[PDB]
């Protein structure tokens, strides 16, 4: 066991030495809730329990290719709603955005649409958003594909008029991989080469319950130390042993991911960094 | 045929 024991602590311990150089990052909506964007499966607070005034087969069809095929409505006036005053990334993105700068980080894979990694400062080359992004969107016929920039898509989404294209009368969807739909390539290619060479998976934030994107944890070598910020356990049967006698890698932190990025943070040395870090990029957001 | 698709 490359952790000498199985508590954050340890995680931080042995983040320092010098085995541990290439940390992959798997996020989810977990991660944005303390900046206003709900999640989706926890109990009054997340989106999947209030979706009744759109009246729907399953809570998902309004995330789900074919239904917004058929009925794009419920999910636009869902976006007019939740669409928030303010997009300022949390203590947590800040913490991946001192991975990068210490070049501990070597990828960062996330299920979020927020944009909110991008804003904390981790570029492209970073990223991998297994799931899309809010931030362009696209007409749907595959002949056509023509492009319209977010002011656009907010005139419309605003103006409550559901977006068609210019040039087809097709549908406007953004660019996010709903349900039944193909994850983008660049996931297929960073996956294959970046789970041969991390030393340590960090997932924060995440019910692990999407596919293929769970699938991810189980990728890395066995070795691997892998820790969990989450409010509660998942991706439990790879799969991750945090109790049971066997158990020789996997650490679980149950908490707020602000507050168990704080205390790893902490633990590393990095606590007046990350506390800056956060205020100086708050506060050219606020300008 | 494509590449893998979004699966809950
Ligand atoms: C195959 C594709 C399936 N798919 C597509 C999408 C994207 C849907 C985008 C909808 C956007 C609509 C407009 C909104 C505009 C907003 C402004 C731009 N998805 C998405 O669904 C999945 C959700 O899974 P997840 O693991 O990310 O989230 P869960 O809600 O299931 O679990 C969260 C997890 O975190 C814990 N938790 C909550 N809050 C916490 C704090 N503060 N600290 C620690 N832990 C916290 C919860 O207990 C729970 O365990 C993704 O795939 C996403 O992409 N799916
Ligand atoms: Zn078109």
């Amino acid at each position: 066991r490359l952790l000498d024991e199985l508590t954050l602590e340890g995680v931080a311990r042995y983040m320092q030495s010098e085995r541990c150089r290439r940390v992959i990052c798997l996020v989810g909506a977990g991660i944005s809730t303390s900046a206003g964007i709900p999640d989706f499966r926890s109990p009054s607070t997340g989106l999947y329990d209030n979706l009744e005034k759109y009246h729907l087969p399953y809570p998902e069809a309004i995330f789900e290719i074919s239904y917004f095929k058929k009925h794009p409505e419920p999910f636009f006036a869902l976006a007019k709603e939740l669409y928030p005053g303010q997009f300022k990334p949390t203590i947590c993105h800040y913490f991946m955005r001192l991975l990068k700068d210490k070049g501990l980080l070597l990828r960062c894979y996330t299920q979020n649409i927020d944009t909110l990694e991008r804003i904390a400062g981790l570029e492209q080359e970073d990223l991998v958003e297994a799931h899309g992004t809010f931030y362009t969107s696209h007409c749907v016929s595959a002949s056509c594909r023509h492009e319209y920039p977010l002011s656009w898509m907010k005139e419309k989404i605003f103006s409550e008029v559901t977006p068609k294209c210019e040039d087809c009368q097709s549908l406007v969807k953004p660019d996010i991989v709903f349900f039944g739909e193909s994850l983008p390539a660049r996931f297929f290619s960073c996956m294959q080469s970046d789970f041969l060479k991390v030393d340590l998976l960090l997932v924060m934030g995440t019910s692990l319950q999407v596919q293929p994107f769970a699938s991810l944890i189980s990728k890395a070598p066995l070795s691997t130390p892998r820790l969990l910020i989450n409010k509660e356990k998942a991706g439990q049967s790879g799969g991750m042993d945090f109790d049971s006698k066997k158990a020789y890698r996997d650490v679980a932190w149950l908490g707020e991911c602000d507050q168990g990025c704080l205390a790893l943070a902490e633990l590393l040395g990095w606590k007046k960094e990350l506390e800056d870090l956060v205020r100086r990029e708050h506060a050219s957001i606020d300008a | 045929e494509a590449l893998p698709k979004a699966t809950g």
